[PDB]
RNA sequence: UGUAGUAUGCGGUCCUUGCGGC
């Protein structure tokens, strides 16, 4: 009762429809997802090319998830050799490697622009979910920022009154008028700490003697800035991408669906009173389920002690801060 | 002029961003490419720079194995330049001058260039196989007639340098010509029950030919041994496709990785004002071949272990075989890591 | 010696000035148009040009395979998102199918056919060149939109 | 002419009941 169309060129739409009808066997998940996106028309006169409308061509959500995971599993041998080479690359450097399972659902790259409006970070060649190293480095840096703000908030605020005044003036300039309201909350401390770590690293020389307790170890501010680097000095810790272990993909699914059902969406966007006359607009998106095991590795360029400190910081961040998208809802959390 | 030539093969384990810095298209920070063709290449300057940095690190760490014997640069410099051995060492201690072996091979450091020229000359990392997604055979290694023609020209140059005509005709038995909708693909990529292939956006009729693909596989095997960067070479002979020139150009221009990155400000937890940018990356599992020519060293009073050109050839081959290097930017976030294999004819 | 860069810049300036003048009051329309313009190249590089055009048409609540750019009015939509999507689709398709004009240096790769229907039954090389031209014109349009149009 | 790595610093984030009624 649904009409499927394909905006790809002719002589290829037939093969795309064969792939989506399971008549043929596709092997690359990113290929079928992106380059062969179907446009589904329901009783409503509109070819909505969204996962909510894309799933309508299957029997149910379970069938869609099973099809996606079978397509993912069809490249298991290639992913296995790729992971073996990746582990060899890890061991080539003096990299410390640790494995972590997903405590809750994880979704990285949800904000990427795509036809589905809700994308997911999939490896181009093999079509498996992965965490880019940039995300890990950023989450570690932000966890360090949060720890510093929570512990040494008033101290750094007093030491850098000029910087906090500059930040308050900037906020007043952009955030409405707010001439001097500018509450000195934890968020302002985090902002000025980030500003110090990004544009005012040299002025952070005095603070470098400070130490903050992470997990069981103690990390200095100088250690953190050496690990991450500045505009004038390169970081010393190499953060590699994280990939799931190939073994677990054989038995449990590595990709599932999740739903967002925004009732009162006009209230949030347009300003209508919430009430209850606000029929929802469900939107589905892919996410790797909880329990999937990922392998992380951090290497060093100058000192292995910095690598160990960065590994501890990243473990703490993944345990508490969380990586990926919708981290405010407990998504993308890892457990030992 | 030159004496010998080795072939360096680079297999991109992670996406590689050899930055160019020339303007900014919609995909910001474009990679360096050949202007007239658009094919992605790594210029000799960057490859020589990273090789020189790795060699300097190895020599300072005292890990370079010459003739299966460890190389200590201090005692060698003393045996060569005993009059000023201390002073030159101070320059290395102050980073003014690079260590002895790197200065012999890659030339003297920037602080002084008129003394001698480099004994080595790297080449541009011309692409050989491109990873393109496929319906069957999850991803495929793709090549173009210009690619194999340039490989044959490179082989001819190697034969001329070494005066070895025997290796000249290794690839000289491969002439091809393909329409824009035809390809010579391995059995894995070919669709079941249909003599057609799909390379990430296109349905291509499978042209029937075996000598060309067999010769290409044999050439790769001769260049890089029987181990093709962690997997046997014979295991990928059925995942190779030779496509039309325009199709290969389109693959190299549009199938490259486009990575979006943002900066998260702690004041709000959202992307900052203009904190987002896109970067172009070479896809993972790509092959780039380069020529490294070597002649007589231009220095004076050389040690006996590096006296002749072959003593440099073997040292470079043993020190840069199945190694891992970082090319381009985003080193700190695990980008640009490549497996390097050195071969000779 | 008439470079296509001049035609690209002139067309982008004309279209961005047109949307700025026609909807100077609607700041949210300007913001939506700017966001769609600076996000379109990512969609084109990800899912292709035909998929992007079909996505715009779907966001316009219009059928595919039976709609051309000449038969859509960008101002005939109540919603700001629909307004911006229609304007972007019209501008991109107009540049692809006619260029800056018949007498200009660039007359569009497609003669006069609808770019989506052109993509449907053309070779991969033609759609690749069309994608390259669309990328360039979208880059210019995003540049000019960031220049003049207000930010959402 | 010789010597020379477009590199370092940046989280695709923020916002949303799988519901309403028998």
């Amino acid at each position: 009762n649904v009409v499927v169309k394909y905006p790809v060129n002719s002589e290829l739409a037939n093969y795309a429809e064969k792939f989506w009808k399971k008549e043929l066997a596709i092997y690359n998940l990113s290929l079928i997802l992106n380059k062969m996106t179907p446009f589904v028309k329901r009783r409503s006169e509109s070819y909505k090319s969204s996962l909510s409308a894309v799933k309508e061509i299957f029997k149910n959500v379970d069938d869609f998830q099973n099809f996606l995971n079978s397509v993912l599993r069809r490249s298991l041998d290639e992913y296995r050799v790729f992971f073996e080479n990746y582990e060899r690359l890890f061991n080539s450097f003096s990299s410390k490697i640790f494995s972590m399972r997903t405590k809750s659902r994880l979704v990285v790259g949800l904000g990427d622009e795509s036809v589905y409006e809700t994308s997911i970070r999939l490896h181009r060649n093999y079509g498996v979910p992965y965490i880019p190293g940039s995300a890990l480095k950023g989450v570690a840096k932000h966890y360090a920022f949060s720890i510093l703000a929570r512990e040494n908030g008033d101290e750094i605020l007093r030491i850098y009154e000029s910087v906090k005044e500059d930040l308050k003036a900037r906020i007043a300039k952009r955030d409405k008028i707010k001439k001097n309201d500018v509450p000195e909350d934890y968020y302002l401390t985090a902002a000025v700490i980030q500003e110090l770590f990004e544009k005012k690293f040299d002025e952070l020389g005095a603070i470098r003697n400070t130490r903050v307790e992470i997990g069981d170890t103690v990390i200095s501010v100088g250690d953190i800035v050496k690990i991450f680097g500045t505009q004038k000095e390169e970081g010393s810790v190499i953060f590699f991408d994280a990939f799931p272990t190939p073994e677990q993909l054989k038995d449990k699914p590595n990709l599932e669906l999740d739903i967002m059902n925004p009732h009162y969406q006009p209230y949030y966007q347009h300003g209508e009173p919430p009430g209850d006359w606000h029929s929802p607009n469900p939107i589905f998106f892919l996410t790797v389920p909880a329990g999937v095991e990922f392998t992380f590795a951090v290497a060093s360029r100058d000192l292995d002690d910095l690598a160990e400190k960065a590994e501890k910081l990243l473990k703490e961040a993944l345990k508490k801060f969380g990586v990926g998208a919708k981290t405010s809802l407990g998504y993308g959390r890892f457990d030992a | 002029m030159f004496e010998k030539a080795v072939v360096f093969g680079l297999y991109s384990i992670t996406p590689v961003h050899a930055g160019s810095g020339a303007e900014l298209s919609v995909i910001a920070l474009p990679i360096q490419r050949e202007r007239h063709t658009g094919f992605p290449v790594i210029w000799g300057q960057s490859l020589k720079g990273v090789l020189r940095s790795r060699f300097r690190q190895l020599e300072l760490d005292e890990k370079i194995e010459v003739e299966s014997q460890k190389w200590k640069w201090k005692e060698k410099t003393k045996e060569v330049l005993k009059e000023k051995a201390d002073e030159f060492i101070k320059k290395v201690e102050e980073r003014k001058r690079d260590p002895l072996l790197t200065e012999i091979v890659f030339g003297p450091a920037t602080d002084g260039a008129s003394e001698h020229a480099g004994a080595v000359s790297v080449g541009d990392a011309k692409i050989l196989l491109f990873p393109v997604r496929s319906a069957k055979g999850v991803f495929a290694f793709v090549t173009s007639p210009i690619v194999i023609q340039r490989l044959k020209e490179d082989f001819e140059l190697v034969s001329e340098i070494e005066n070895d005509i025997e290796l000249k005709q290794i690839l000289s038995r491969f002439k091809v010509e393909l329409s824009n909708n035809e390809t010579i693909a391995g059995n894995a990529l070919i669709l079941n029950g249909e003599n057609k292939v799909i390379l990430e956006d296109i349905v291509l009729k499978v042209k029937s030919d075996s000598n060309v693909i067999e010769n290409l596989v044999e050439v790769l095997k001769t260049l890089f041994g029987d181990n093709f960067f962690g997997k046997p070479i014979e295991s990928i002979k059925e995942r190779i496709a030779i496509v039309s020139d325009d199709v290969f150009k389109s693959f190299t221009r549009f199938s490259t990785e486009i990575v979006a990155r943002v900066r998260i400000d702690a004041e709000k937890g959202t992307v900052a004002r203009g904190g987002l940018w896109y970067e172009e990356f070479l896809p993972s599992d790509t092959l780039m071949y380069s020529l490294i020519a070597v002649g007589s060293p231009k220095k004076e009073n050389l040690p006996k272990e590096v006296d002749n050109t072959q003593k440099i050839v073997n040292v470079l081959k043993v020190t840069f075989n199945n190694a891992f290097l970082q090319i381009g930017g985003d080193e700190t976030v695990g980008k640009g890591f490549v497996k390097v294999r050195a071969g000779v004819l | 010696i008439r470079e296509i860069e001049q035609e690209r810049a002139s067309f982008a300036f004309k279209v961005v000035s047109d949307i700025k003048d026609k909807y100077s009051q609607n700041k949210k329309v300007q913001g939506k148009y700017s966001s769609y313009a600076e996000k379109a190249p990512t969609i084109i590089l990800n899912n292709g040009l035909g998929a992007t055009l079909a996505f715009f048409l779907s966001k316009l609540e219009k059928p595919i395979d039976d709609v051309d750019y000449k038969s859509i009015n960008p101002e005939s939509f109540g919603n700001a998102e629909n307004i911006a999507y229609a304007f972007l689709y019209k501008h991109l398709s107009t540049w692809l199918a006619e260029g800056n004009g018949k007498d200009s240096a660039f007359s569009g790769l497609t003669n006069g056919e609808d770019p989506l229907k052109y993509i449907m039954e053309k070779t991969a090389i033609d759609v690749a060149i069309s994608t390259e031209e669309a990328l360039s014109i979208l880059n210019w349009i995003k540049k000019f939109a960031k220049a003049m149009l207000e930010e959402e």
